[PDB]
């Protein structure tokens, strides 16, 4: 299997875990904790990925060649030229 | 004056094409909405709060769920990027 770390549940938490296992929602209190940590990691993994994405996007824009005046209508027109070629 | 990076233009065309799959018209409305939001920076340069988590002197102006990543220079505004915002915890 894998490595082990010992965790200390609070009185109110032990009570709620007990009902869940009894109701059959979970086989054991240890599996419920395993779910809780996995959910937390997913959240952290996502947040870290998104924060890193934006950090890289910024340096990417700065390094993406030289700036040009802003005209939206040119962009709106340029996009259509690629749509027609798609068909 | 307002200048944009080659990446930022690529963002808006990508954004436009995505919406254009559903309706080309709707894509025009959203990009128009983005522009109106960028042009507000000429009168209100600090509408977007500083975003040190993204870049040293980066700022971010919110349009929909997308961010207008920009920087302020002497005499002009530099539009760096337009990326989707940090995604919510909803999984």
């Amino acid at each position: 299997n894998v490595e082990k770390m010992s965790v200390a549940v609070t009185p109110q938490q032990a009570a709620v875990m007990r009902e869940a296992v009894e109701a059959g929602e979970y086989a054991t209190a240890s599996e419920i904790v395993r779910e809780a940590v996995r959910d937390w990691l997913a959240k952290r993994e996502l947040r870290e990925a998104e924060a890193e994405r934006l950090r890289k996007a910024w340096i990417e824009g700065l390094e993406s060649g030289p700036f040009a005046p802003f005209d939206i209508e040119d962009i709106k027109q340029k996009a259509r030229s690629r749509l027609v070629d798609a068909i | 004056p307002i200048i944009r990076s080659p990446a930022a233009e690529g963002d808006l065309v990508d954004i436009w094409l995505a919406i254009a799959n559903d309706s080309p018209r709707a894509a025009d409305h959203f990009l128009d909405a983005i522009a109106e939001r960028i042009l507000q920076l000429a009168a209100f340069p600090e509408s977007g709060p500083r975003r040190p988590d993204i870049g040293a002197d980066a700022r971010a102006l919110t349009i929909g769920n997308y961010l207008i990543l920009y920087r302020l220079a002497e005499g002009w505004i530099e539009i760096v990027r337009i990326v989707h915002g940090a995604r919510d915890v909803s999984t």
